[PDB]
């Protein structure tokens, strides 16, 4: 299995500020395989980007992820105070999907 | 129109079984295959299985192998999961998963409270 | 059987369902030659003949009239004028084993030759490399050429079609042994020897032929037709008009002969 | 590298009943490309299924094999007293292949 | 009708050298390759090397790599196996074994204990 070690485990950014998240694969994965979610508290998880490079339905244009190989970025504009929950990146290359280990936005 | 509503909480003793539910309402029953995925309180997501509501392929994970077992009922539109040798550590939120034309995971049913 | 020693196995009077082998769907490939895949349960044949090998996907592609290759050229050489075809399906799980198969070796040849002997030390049979643990176009593949000769015998290798009785003295459309056509069968007085099954007239067209089940020999006799004329007086006048049949009876539709 | 595990290392199931065995992979094998082998003790191993559906000679029916991909699945139906050995997984797919660690089958 | 006798059992001191011989008969020894499987008391099957009995195309494991050596005699249809600086947890039964009608596992070698 893949290990993912989400880098930022906690963030102390402010409102308003941007935002960037890391997401490292212990071996190379496709790029059409992921998929980035959040789950806002007592929600259901988002699909924000699928394919690494298109935004969903239901999302703000502000939300958008990039990357290829191993190293994968979300650039988030600005925040909005509805904004603020947790986030996983997820793929799907070979065999049994991996999930993350979460990393909070802390103010 | 695409709805999940999960079934309520179950308190159970050690060793019992537990069938829990979430109807299925507003796409094609035998069309997009139907997953479980449940999250501890404060970890992340851990996916138990995959079952295909079409012919019934099912493939399982390491860590609930010889535990879990995957049905689709046709007939009344509803997905039942079964778990039997229950323990302490099963506690969990148990959700159901429909692709909801996303990936995988999406239009979720509130939450079970699954507390063993 | 090694491709430097196929083997052909003969298969003679029986009747051949096609059918299974067309439908099936574990064939890798299946190009047909001469007759079309799915036709082949009409026709009928004198005999067959398999010859079975195995090589790669890697020059495969050889098994076809008038190849080259150190394969085509000095192991299996199939004619210019092949009447035929070739099948193959992948066969991983019988003439794959692990680390190598030197069972099956390779060493121009004549069609159809056979040629199984042994002679800057260099000896001219070769070993083929079987590997399950490489590049899938050198994995082994088994082959099966169907070599058919016509018109060589009596026809006896053919599919399952249900028959009929036969009508007389109209032009049917009929298909005795694999060989077709249209006319009327009639009785003919032509003492055939018991060995001869049909007569073909100057320029390769059949004029009798000997039916199966009651043995009579009919003459085969194209049906009655020709051009149709037309007499008229002309649009500038009436709107009568004479068909004329050229030189034939007219017992099939005032009629002045 | 494919490792194996196999889940039970031994059943301890009365003679008639239903049994079943795992082994999986970590990464995908072809399905043709594998075997099961069954080793008595003091004895030579012995294939049971080849091309993981398809028994080899002298194989009674009883016995039967099943899955592709990674996740593969040995099947007995019927518990003779003769039949209780140690079972060996191995897949060739690609490169060096690998062998299993055995299961035991008590009475 | 094929039957493969190997040599005797080995008992060696750490560090020395030891070859082991397999006798074949009843078969072409050079149309099928011969394959060298360890098997420790109590712990699994590894497979050890390949070596073709036509050319003599070499293949080796990583993990033994500069220690074995396999070497055969088609003349007396016998293959042998040389190795040097054995440790104390090598010590197996080790097999000789050709894949005859089967892809692998054919004619497993009645075993050698070559203990260290
Ligand atoms: C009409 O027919 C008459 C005699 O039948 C002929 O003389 C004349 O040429 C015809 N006219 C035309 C236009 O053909
Ligand atoms: C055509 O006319 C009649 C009609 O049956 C036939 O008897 C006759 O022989 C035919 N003519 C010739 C020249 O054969």
């Amino acid at each position: 299995e893949i290990v993912l070690t989400q880098s930022p485990g906690t963030l102390s950014l402010s409102p308003g500020e941007r935002a960037t998240l890391s997401c490292r694969a212990s071996q190379s994965v496709s790029g059409t395989f992921l998929a980035w979610y959040q789950q806002k508290p007592g929600q259901a998880p988002r699909l924000l980007i699928s394919g690494a490079s298109s935004r969903a339905t239901g999302i703000p244009d502000r939300f958008s992820g990039s990357g290829s190989g191993t190293d994968f970025t979300l650039t988030i504009s600005r925040l909005e105070p509805e904004d603020f929950a947790v986030y996983y990146c997820q793929q799907y290359g070979s065999s049994r999907p991996t999930f993350g280990q979460g990393t909070k936005l802390e103010i | 129109q695409v709805q999940l509503v999960q079934s309520g909480a179950e308190v159970k003793k050690p060793g019992a079984s537990v069938k829990v539910s979430c109807k299925a309402s507003g796409y094609t029953f035998t069309s997009y295959a139907i997953s479980w995925v449940r999250q501890a309180p404060g970890q992340g997501l851990e996916w138990m299985g995959w079952v295909s509501a079409y012919n019934g392929n099912t493939n399982y994970a390491q860590k609930l192998q010889g535990r879990v077992t995957m049905t689709t009922d046709t007939s009344t539109n509803t997905a039942y999961m079964e778990l039997r040798s229950l323990r302490s550590d099963d506690t969990a939120i148990y959700y159901c998963a429909i692709p909801y034309s996303s990936v995988t995971f999406d239009c979720w049913g509130q939450g079970t409270l699954v507390t063993v | 059987a090694s491709v430097y020693a196929w083997n052909r196995k003969r298969i003679s009077n029986c009747v051949a369902d096609y059918s299974v082998l067309y439908n099936s769907a574990s064939f890798s490939t299946f190009k047909c030659y001469g007759v079309s895949p799915t036709k082949l349960n009409d026709l009928c044949f004198t005999n067959v003949y398999a010859d079975s090998f195995v090589i790669r996907g890697d020059e495969v592609r050889q098994i076809a009239p008038g190849q080259t290759g150190k394969i085509a050229d000095y192991n299996y050489k199939l004619p210019d004028d092949f009447t035929g075809c070739v099948i193959a399906w992948n066969s991983n799980n019988l003439d794959s084993k692990v680390g190598g198969n030197y069972n099956y070796l390779y060493r121009n040849l004549k069609p159809f030759e056979r040629d199984i002997s042994t002679e800057n030390c260099y000896f001219p049979l070769q070993s083929y490399g079987f590997q399950p643990t490489n590049g899938v176009g050198y994995q082994p593949y088994r082959v099966v050429v169907l070599s058919f000769e016509l018109l060589h015998a009596p026809a006896t290798v053919c599919g399952p079609k249900k028959s009929t009785n036969l009508v007389k003295n109209k032009c049917v459309n009929f298909n005795f042994n694999g060989l077709t056509g249209t006319g009327v069968l009639t009785e003919s007085n032509k003492k055939f020897l018991p060995f001869q099954q049909f007569g073909r007239d100057i320029a390769d067209t059949t004029d009798a032929v000997r039916d199966p089940q009651t043995l009579e020999i009919l003459d085969i006799t194209p049906c009655s037709f020709g051009g149709v004329s037309v007499i008229t007086p002309g649009t500038n006048t009436s709107n009568q008009v004479a068909v004329l049949y050229q030189d034939v009876n007219c017992t099939e539709v005032n009629v002045f002969q």
